[PDB]
């Protein structure tokens, strides 16, 4: 019964076509996550600086 | 302080209708005896208060999950100047159903094209 | 300890048939009144239990001599992956004929070419769990919000429930406390499947102060439209749980804001419900 | 049938095995990438929580400073 | 025919498993998409707060 | 020629058989890899949610700080 | 327990701080020993009745025929009860050691196993009959 063989083959091909797209989307996710990582590091750096300045200002105007 | 609300929003251009999905709500304040309220959400188009849609009443949960969907047959041109209202109500069998919260969404701030779905903090309704 | 068994084995290539000869047995333990048992040997091909051959019943001897012969019309190619079973039975006129012993011979260890004939010590016949099914799911609990996320992933090797076919499984989840069934959930019904895949998430409101006093009961059942729906298997995790279940629970506790997936072996509902009626 | 039918059967079967293998490798790569990205998210959340702490303390200080 | 049938059973099981793999791939991809949208949101908010905190820090150090 | 032909046919049969077995193993590995992938997706998802709540908190706090700095100036 | 002869020697020594069962006075305690398996009560033994005592002293030995092949599938149930002539005799407390046992009980059992041809004495805390019997109905 070649019908089942070829049908299963078509299933496999379909799932492959799904998975490669999924993989590319995952790569895009890796890019976005990396940039988010850099942005977060910069964010916490600025946060610490602003915290220090806030300490000075509290020790000034109170 | 009442809690947050997760909802979904998107527009079907094939049928020219607005698809508003009420996913769930969280951290709602308790107003009933058992320590939990009986919440249900009323949703309607903000511009005209006609044909308001109400969800099913959930018993005694401060984290109700509705997962319901409503359709507003409104053209895409009129949609831009139309707002959405989602208000959370507390059910009471022997008295007026007190409003827990409300939320308004301008359709000019909404971006259609990708299926939108977000959490937004509830606020106290205006007198 | 029962005794030994002398048998003969050889293959006739001219007729393409296996020649199994039962010579005799010795030092068999006595199970009958007179001080001697009534032994008879059942011999059949190990691979498929079809057309089993039985010897004549000898009266009251612990050293029976059968000197009988049996022929298994089996090709030489199929023979290699076929085993031989010789089990010694005790005859009783008014009850079930108890098995005295048994012996299995792999046909890949057997060397044909010379006529084989040997004595082999008898051993006690094997009587494991019947279900042999497993259910896999993930547990996630974050203590702050008190949310319990039970995601039914997938079951495998489930017991057949339908006649001449696979089963129609569905997962029912109960949440118990002090013997009471609080919440009731269920999944989609996957029809005709040996290994059902659901990937369905459920959430429960469980406070941090009662986390050590809750029971999570996962049950895999079969679905027929007509009549009562039977049950394939069930397992429980949480309060008064043991084994890999308590382990998975402790992993859920030790790892907050993170879901841990694990497999579990299905137990009979009687024992489980007997455990849940405790305390 | 014949040897042609058996040969074509065998060929298409091998083809299926190779497609299956590619699918497999794709799943493996998937799990890999998702894991590494998981570690990335770990350090992101770390930096974020630190930032939150710093911001909170800063806000407290300014709030006490103005009044 | 036993050789052939045995193989047939194998191919059937492979078929079922492949179907399940399809479903899993769909769920996987979909959730990946939604999470990507969420990440976009996160970077928008993070850039917003980055600007907020830079301007605020400058204004704060200005009064020193 | 004939004997070698029959043996060839049976050979191809066996080869295809063990091939299908290899397929079963491969789709099993694929299956499990997929499962753990989904698990990772859930975990990292919740982590992303916590990140979002973090961002919101940061925004509100910096809004208040902005208010105080505008009240001080 | 000595594995060779399969003899189990349970010697009831003494109870203490028992719950009052009689009105305006001490209790009339006696020890009943059951040997269970698969939920069935096989052997039944009991001791002498010590009257009006806060801490009853018995020092009474009992022996049971337990094969070495079933040592990991036996239940020993010790019950302290109160004795009134008239009517049903109530129960003060009960504990069990052996199959499906936990706590210091399983410990004492394991000490009996690890130390053959030698008796190990130990104390045990009395539990309510409901929970214990609920544990014995298991498996
Ligand atoms: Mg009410
Ligand atoms: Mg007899
Ligand atoms: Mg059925
Ligand atoms: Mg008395």
């Amino acid at each position: 019964s070649n019908r089942r063989l070829q049908q299963t083959q078509a299933q496999v091909d379909e799932v492959v076509d799904i998975m490669r797209v999924n993989v590319d989307k995952v790569l895009e996710r890796d890019q976005k996550l990396s940039e988010l990582d850099d942005r977060a590091d910069a964010l916490q750096a600025g946060a610490s600086q602003f915290e220090t300045s806030a300490a000075k200002l509290k020790r000034k105007y109170w | 302080k009442l809690g947050k609300l997760q909802y979904s929003l998107d527009y079907d251009f094939q049928n020219n209708q607005l698809l508003v999905g009420i996913i769930q709500a969280a951290e709602l304040p308790a107003l009933d005896m058992g320590g939990t309220s009986d919440p249900y959400v009323k949703v309607f188009l903000l511009p005209d208060k006609k044909k308001k849609f109400e969800t099913k009443v959930h018993r005694k949960t401060l984290n109700p999950v509705f997962n319901e969907q409503f359709t507003f047959k409104v053209p895409y041109s009129e949609l831009g100047g139309k707002t959405l209202v989602m208000a959370v109500y507390d059910f009471d069998r022997f008295s007026k159903h007190d409003i827990i919260g409300e939320f308004k969404v301008p359709m000019n701030t909404v971006d259609f094209g990708h299926v939108t779905e977000e959490w937004r903090d509830l606020q106290s309704a205006e007198k | 300890k029962l005794g030994k068994l002398q048998y003969s084995l050889d293959y006739d290539f001219q007729n393409n048939q296996l020649l199994v000869g039962i010579i005799q047995a010795a030092e068999l333990p006595a199970l009958d009144m007179g001080g001697t048992s009534d032994p008879y040997v059942k011999v059949f091909l190990l691979p498929d239990k079809k057309k089993k051959f039985e010897t004549k019943v000898h009266r009251k001897t612990l050293n029976p001599v059968f000197n009988e012969q049996f022929t298994f019309k089996v090709p030489y190619s199929e023979l290699g992956g076929k085993t031989l079973v010789m089990a010694v039975y005790d005859f009783d006129r008014f009850s079930k004929h108890d098995i005295i012993g048994e012996f299995k011979v792999p046909m890949n260890t057997v060397d044909f070419g010379h006529v084989t004939e040997e004595w082999r010590d008898l051993q006690s016949a094997e009587k494991e769990q019947e279900k042999l099914g497993d259910i896999c799911f993930s547990l996630r609990y974050v203590p702050t919000a008190g949310k319990l996320t039970v995601v039914i992933l997938e079951a495998k090797n489930l017991k057949k429930m339908d006649v001449g076919g696979l089963s129609d499984p569905y997962v029912k989840i109960h949440l118990m406390q002090n013997g009471k069934r609080l919440k009731k959930k269920k999944t989609t019904i996957k029809k005709n499947t040996l290994n059902p895949y659901y990937n369905e998430s459920f959430s429960f409101e469980v406070p941090f102060e009662q986390i050590q006093k809750v029971q999570v009961v996962v049950t895999v059942l079969d679905y027929d439209k007509i009549g009562k729906n039977d049950a394939i298997g069930k397992v429980f995790v949480g309060y008064n749980s043991t084994g890999a279940e308590l382990r998975h629970w402790s992993d859920m506790l030790a790892n907050p804001r993170r879901p841990i997936a694990q497999w579990h072996t299905l137990q009979v509902e009687e024992e489980v419900d007997a455990m849940l009626a405790v305390k | 049938m014949a040897l042609s039918e058996i040969e074509t059967r065998h060929s298409e079967i091998i083809k299926l095995e190779n497609s299956i293998r590619e699918l497999h490798d794709m799943f493996m790569d998937m799990a890999m990438l998702v894991e590494s990205q998981g570690e990335m998210i770990d350090r992101i959340e770390y930096n974020v929580e630190h930032a939150v702490d710093y911001v909170e303390r800063a806000v407290s200080d300014t709030k006490k400073a103005v009044k | 025919m036993a050789r052939e049938n045995e193989m047939d059973e194998n191919l059937e099981q492979v078929s079922g498993i492949i179907g399940n793999l399809r479903h899993m791939a769909l769920d996987m991809g979909n959730e990946i998409d939604t999470q990507n949208r969420q990440i976009d949101r996160i970077m928008e908010k993070a850039d917003s707060n980055k600007t907020r905190i830079d301007e605020a820090n400058q204004r704060a150090t200005k009064m020193l | 020629e004939l004997e070698e032909m029959q043996r060839r046919a049976d050979q191809l049969a066996d080869e295809s058989l063990e091939s299908t077995r290899r397929m079963l193993q491969l789709v099993e590995e694929s299956k499990d890899a997929g499962i753990r992938t989904l698990v990772m997706l859930d975990e990292q998802g919740e982590q992303l949610d916590r990140v979002e709540e973090g961002m919101n908190h940061i925004n509100q706090d910096m809004k208040e700080a902005e208010k105080n700095l505008k009240d001080l100036g």
